């Protein structure tokens, strides 16, 4: 009922935490550099006005962070296969929902950063749009902290 | 992504073998009981439709080759689009010997008493049956798609020069040598197999 | 009888049917790329067609190769005889040899006469050599032929 | 090129017919050698004849 | 190079090509080229032709010395040659179908021994001597080529080039391989 | 061993012998081609003659 | 026996089930390679 | 001799029967109508002949759907592995053959009904072309339908 | 035993190679291919050498992230070690390992996308280094994450 | 226990590959090579026949899996050592994928070499010494499994 | 059981993946860095003795696993721990593969330094800079596997 | 249990691999480099014959395979240690997986630097030295496979 290969799948998805959500927010980064390096050339005063798509893939990997430390600060050797079980879909949850909030976040930031030049109506449409490119990610936190908060509740 | 995946599965077929052969169990991976303990009837009407099937993936794949082109190539020369139907013949054929390999094949499928079930002839007509409906599929299939390239190339020589067809049909017929071939194969392979009994 | 199982005419059935198809994978490899070369010179001097269906022929050699070995495996497998699993062993590797000898030599048929037979119709001594490349090409499978006949008698 | 190679059909056969025919180990001595050397030597010497017919009609060509 | 080469050359082919089949085809159509050296000089030769032509001399040497290497083996179209008296002797009572061994009786005059044709264990012992016989023809091919540097840096007067190219790879090549083949004779000798 | 050493002393003796009675015409070809190939035939006879003079491997075989 | 997990049974489920899985990925790669010949249906 | 897990391959045979079909069936369906709607732009009186190549993909699923409700209805609980296994075979044998079958209705189609708007000779040559690839999917159905009446023997 | 078998080290020893290997694979593309961007824009503007290398500076730095924690775990590896200890090491070195090959892509990606146009625009200086300390906290994190698993490695084991 | 009924397997597989891969090879090394001597010689049609050298020199390979595969194939038995399919399987492995790299090494050289040589008649030597540096390879292969198979069967027991 | 037979499997594979990876490593950067070579100095090949320092820093990351592959070679036993192989494969994955990354670094600036510093001169010193950055991945994966080495047989039993 | 029955196959293939994947890299380094001396020698033959060291060092390779292929070979017997066996095969792959990465070497800089040395006559001596640092890859896995084969049958009991 508590075996000894339980906090295998408690490690992993104390890892898959932060490494899904990691390469998320690394796409995005790169996206969103790749973007900001090009368009901020010729416009350099909207540098820091465009920083915004870094940050919100910075906020995944945060969201990814936090799973991670409590999946950490829950951890034992004689823990159930339960709680293992419930640690590693609490990783998985927030890491490949992460993963997918740093890809939109990545392509509508590149997308966004590189017109937003041109029209500058366009960032508070930018702005929107990431918002709900980074709620796909505090979703899967939602889902993590909802998880994590039943590993340890009735367990023999 | 399939590289990947090809990869992976060797990765864990080389370490689940060198776990087994380690450990002093390496013989628990055992293909010779798998072969004795799986059903015969599995590998009969397995090689059956095989038969079937492969020979007809083959005759088809063979038809669209010669068949797209020579209507293509019968846009500006359509007095090809009846003559040159014997290299859609030929390609078909491959089937007809497929479905007459596959229905002598099914005469040799009855029930076997449950007593002589896994015996010696019971298992070595579901063996000659698996094989011989493979290597009857896969040579109509093969032979399919040579007569197939061979008459996809005869229809646009057909309509190049008339004189290149009569040429180019010899091609065809050394291509339609393997379908009966393989025909002949099949019907040796699994002439000494008895029923199921 | 340990030495003869009741599955060993698996690997004789597999000889039989790896002799037949991929030796007729070849000899169909030998015959449609080079009809391809043979049909690409039909407009361009039409009569250079009858003398180039050589390596039609030597391509369809290589098919009665892999007959004469399934007809010789398919000969010694019987139910009502003892088999053994040597001889399994030894008729799956006499097929695997000829299949794969006869696969390569109708590979190494179809590259060099379609390039010689295409290239024939600009330069006419070709010929000699097209047909001593052919050769040195299709004894490849005369070669698993001899291996093949020599592996059967021994493992009977 | 036939009464070359003929010529060697004289040469070659003649000398395996008589070490068919002297019990030569080299030929005989095995197990898998046949076991009569006399009557393999009387078919291999009538081939040494075919070919030196053979070596006879094509000398005169 | 070319004064080492007109032995050397045919007889390391014949260390490959041996056997007195063979050899002696080749040698008789070298010599068929050599008899008749002069009608095929006022000729016109094709490039294949005119290259069997021109070598008509290194292809008499190439069967000339295969016809000897091959008597050193017992390779005649690959069979044995019961010339000389064996220096193994089969047992006389044996069971049939069974695994025998022979008792040396001697050592074979010349060549390699005809009791090695149909055996099991053969084709290691020749092995070995090849291998061997490779090893020590080709030391003695390095070491007969390697003297010709030092008599040319001492017909260019350059004791410089003596002192520091031909001593220094002289007691590096013997103190190595010199002392392998050494080896190879020296456990030949001992029994 | 001394079976070598016995054919060395009259494969030398008959080389030193030809090395000063070479013909004049072709000096440097009759005594670099006669010297050097009586060389190499004592070398492959004195590596096939020791190969077998004390062996470590019996001929064995089941035909017979 | 030949195994406990994976049994006589399980083992050509398996195979079955991966002989079909295969047609059915050959076949989605055909379909997904299905192109439409656009330059026949616009005005241009 | 009638094991716990006999009914899977006939289930499977009966979904593939009819899932194979459909797919040669929607290969054959929409690759020909890529080629009547890319047509019948230019040249629309020819609308309702070039039909032909989807009404042979839709009777090769028809054939399909008859070996799916006839395997359906041989399925039990406690049905041996021979008649699981040869309700697999006559499910796999009609599966690939409608499956090549409207693969070559469909590579066959499009280009017929192309040709037949340039040249009106080649519509008598893509149906003679087209009837040959249409009863491939009859000559799976053969063996479907024999393997089916061996079922419980 | 059975909370300590035999096969425990095997995870403490990928889990020290782990954290190492793909750092430095994270790590060497960083440093290639934001400097593929150096010795392409120093050709026309050599002044600006020595402040373009931050990218292969804070490319550096997770190669000494990966370094400390396979120095933390080889540090804690025993023959008896418990199978929780290999499987909370494994968790360690791939919690840097696999997110300090993530921080080493977006830190080669931006790195080279900003010195490339940093030459042109001498003001997106301060912009790129902003964007690498967000692309190198990615591979901080699981530098932390790893130094939380590696202080539970041998805590309540038996 | 020593001498399994499953051993004359390896040997068998051992006597197929040294056909399979060697005859791959021969074949790569008469088609590529076959494919420049007839796009050479259309107009040099005089080195048709010292083009065909390529050709021949991956003919060799071929020959070499031959004798290997029949020096295998009579010593396959059926009360045969495990030790013996072992040595049988490497000496196979040894000239199949050996004679494989020795006929693409051929296949690409020889016809850039017949390229060439139509066009400089000097580069001909030049062809001949890389095709003999090429098939060296696979003589290597066949030496290391001349003497591998020499081993099996001398200390075999049970 | 804390020493198996299979136990030096890991120990094998470990002592040459050291040098195996290594090897594929120092084989990159060799050999970009060659063709970079070979094609910048062609016009100017005055830079040759110069531009030859990818090609040295691509060939120490190969004495980073010859160093490992023999120090690991030296602690292989008959009767060795699990642990002592478990270590070793470790060490030998750590130079490995840490060496082949230093390798690529090393082999895409290399080029891409002595392709542009054949215009820029003073770009050599930049060159040289971000190389020992990329060798320094080399240097602390031997440094990850010195410190395993001094462990794979320190309290074993 | 100390010198199992499957023990000779690793040693087999260990025997086998030392000249599969150190041939199979002399090829390339073959092959690669004698496309770029036929391409090259079509306009400068006079330098035929000092182009072709690219060539005679992949071919030196192949013979560092050859020599270990030997060594493991004569270590082989039906009743050996799986010590022996596991050793072998670490230098098999040793030799075999570290020449094939020398042979990729001296292929791609050989090729590079013969095209390259018709232009310039003073990059030869720069062609050598890159292909001596790139042909002493295969060195120094023949160091480590002679160290292993030394340690084969030192102290092996059973």
């Amino acid at each position: 009922l508590c075996p000894v290969y339980a906090p295998f799948f408690g490690a992993i998805g104390c890892a898959s935490a932060i490494i899904f959500t990691s390469l998320g927010a690394a796409y995005g980064t790169a996206k969103s550099g790749v973007g900001i390096c090009a368009t901020c050339v010729l416009r350099p005063d909207l540098l820091f006005k465009n920083i915004v798509p870094v940050i919100m893939a910075g906020i995944i990997a945060i969201y990814g962070l936090v799973v991670s430390v409590l999946v950490c600060y829950s951890l034992g050797q004689k823990q159930a296969l339960y709680t293992g079980f419930i640690q590693l879909g609490a990783g998985l949850s927030v890491g490949l929902s992460g993963l997918a909030a740093g890809f939109a976040i990545g392509i509508v930031g590149d997308a966004g950063v590189r017109g937003s030049s041109q029209q500058p109506r366009l960032f508070v449409g930018m702005i929107l749009i990431l918002i709900f490119a980074e709620v796909l990610g505090l979703y899967g936190l939602i889902v993590a902290l909802l998880l994590n908060s039943r590993a340890t509740q009735d367990v023999v | 992504f399939s590289h990947f995946l090809y990869y992976l599965v060797l990765i864990v077929v080389i370490v689940y073998g060198l776990y087994k052969l380690f450990t002093g169990h390496g013989s628990d991976i055992n293909f010779g009981k798998f072969l004795l303990r799986t059903s015969p009837y599995m590998w009969a009407n397995l090689g059956i439709a095989l038969c079937v099937g492969l020979s007809v993936v083959g005759a088809a794949w063979g038809i669209f080759i010669t068949g797209s082109s020579m209507i293509g190539a019968g846009v500006r020369a359509p007095r090809i689009t009846t003559k040159n139907l014997i290299s859609i013949i030929f390609c078909e054929v491959v089937a007809i010997y497929g479905l007459i390999i596959a229905i002598v094949f099914s005469s040799k499928l009855t029930v076997a008493t449950a007593e002589n079930m896994y015996s010696k002839s019971n298992l070595y007509t579901g063996y000659s049956l698996f094989w011989a409906g493979i290597t009857v599929g896969a040579s109509n299939l093969i032979c399919g798609i040579a007569v197939g390239i061979t008459g996809a190339t005869a229809a646009i020589s057909d309509a190049a020069d008339s004189a290149l067809f009569v040429k180019i049909l010899v091609i065809e017929i050394f291509g339609s040598i393997l379908g009966l071939l393989g025909l002949i194969v099949g019907l040796l392979m699994a002439g000494k197999a008895s029923e199921f009994q | 009888n340990i030495y003869a199982p009741l599955y060993a005419p698996f690997f004789g059935f597999a000889g039989c049917a790896a002799a037949m198809v991929l030796s007729c994978l070849g000899a169909a490899i030998g015959t449609a790329k080079s009809g391809i070369g043979i049909a690409g010179i039909g407009t361009f001097k039409p009569e250079l067609i009858m003398k180039s269906l050589i390596p039609v022929v030597m391509s369809g050699i290589l098919a009665i190769y892999g007959l004469v070995v399934a007809v010789l495996i398919a000969g010694n497998l019987s139910p009502t005889e003892d088999y053994t699993l040597f001889n399994g062993f030894m008729h799956l590797s006499c097929g695997l040899c000829v299949g794969f000898a006869c696969l390569s030599s109708g590979y190494a048929i179809g590259m060099v006469g379609d390039v010689g037979v295409r290239k024939y119709m600009h330069q006419p001594r070709l010929f000699v050599g097209i047909v001593l490349i052919l050769i040195f090409s299709e004894v490849l499978g005369l070669y698993g032929m001899i291996v093949a006949l020599i592996l059967n008698t021994r493992g009977s | 090129c036939c009464t070359v190679l003929s010529a060697f059909g004289v040469v070659i056969l003649s000398v395996i017919a008589h070490l068919f025919n002297t019990n030569h180990e080299s030929f005989v001595g095995s197990i898998n050698d046949p076991e009569d050397g006399p009557a393999v030597a009387h078919t291999v010497y009538l081939a040494a004849l075919v070919y030196l017919v053979f070596f006879v009609f094509c000398g005169f060509q | 190079a070319g004064l080492a080469t007109v032995v050397t050359f045919p007889f390391m082919f014949a260390i490959m090509f041996g056997d007195m089949g063979h050899g002696f085809i080749l040698f008789l159509m070298a010599l068929f080229l050599v008899l008749n050296e002069r009608k095929f000089g006022a000729m016109h030769r094709d490039e294949i032709f005119d290259m069997a032509f021109t070598g008509r001399y290194v292809l008499l040497l190439m069967g000339a010395f295969s016809v000897y290497t091959g008597l050193l083996y017992n390779d005649i179209f690959s069979k044995s040659m019961t010339i000389f008296k064996s220096g193994w002797q089969w047992p006389s009572t044996f069971r049939k179908g069974e695994s025998i061994e022979a008792k040396k009786t001697g050592v074979y005059p010349f060549g390699l021994d005809f009791a090695w044709h149909g055996t099991d264990n053969g084709l290691l012992f020749s092995n070995s001597y090849k291998m061997k016989l490779s090893i020590l023809m080709g030391y003695a091919h390095m070491t007969y080529s390697f003297m010709f540097s030092y008599i040319n840096y001492r017909a260019k007067n350059s004791k410089v080039d003596i002192i520091g190219n031909f001593i220094p790879g002289l007691v590096f090549m013997q103190s190595i391989f010199g002392y392998l083949s050494w080896a190879i004779v020296y456990k030949w000798s001992k029994d | 061993f001394y079976t070598v050493v016995g054919v060395f002393i009259v494969v030398s003796a008959m080389s030193v012998l030809f090395w000063i009675m070479a013909p004049k015409n072709n000096q440097a070809v009759w005594r670099s081609t006669v010297i050097l190939t009586l060389a190499m035939m004592f070398l492959m006879w004195a590596i096939t003659f020791l190969c077998q003079l004390h062996p470590l491997v019996a001929p064995r075989r089941s035909d017979l | 026996i030949l195994s406990s997990i994976w049994t006589e049974g399980l083992l050509m489920c398996l195979i079955v089930s991966a002989l079909l899985l295969f047609i059915l990925i050959v076949a989605l790669s055909w379909i997904s390679n299905l192109d439409i010949t656009y330059g026949a249906l616009e005005k241009s």
